[PDB]
């Protein structure tokens, strides 16, 4: 009269998340040298009284 | 991860696929159900 069956059902216990990114650090560093030359001409005229 | 099995009792059994389980701290990895890679044919009792 009774029957056969069975009841089933679930509970969670913790919920665990996690996130997305993308880092990155970066480090440089710079040598130069240069050199210069100059070769400069000119002239002056002048008149007094 | 590295591991092997066991056997004890009376009987043997082919084609074992264990489910293993994870653990850290209170929290769960993951569970893994055995691919085709790990799988063992045979387990003669007292053995592994």
């Amino acid at each position: 009269l009774v029957a056969a069956y069975p009841i089933v059902g679930v509970g969670m216990e913790k919920l665990i998340i996690s996130t997305n990114e993308h880092a990155s650090t970066d480090q440089g560093k710079t040598v130069s040298r240069a050199t210069t030359n100059s070769k400069t001409e000119s002239n002056t005229a002048g008149v007094s009284v | 991860a590295n591991v092997r099995y066991y056997n004890t009792g009376t009987a043997p059994m082919y084609k074992v696929t264990p489910t293993t389980n994870l653990v850290l701290d209170g929290d769960t990895l993951s569970t893994i159900k055995a691919q085709e890679n790990q799988i063992g044919n045979n387990l003669s009792p007292g053995d592994t």
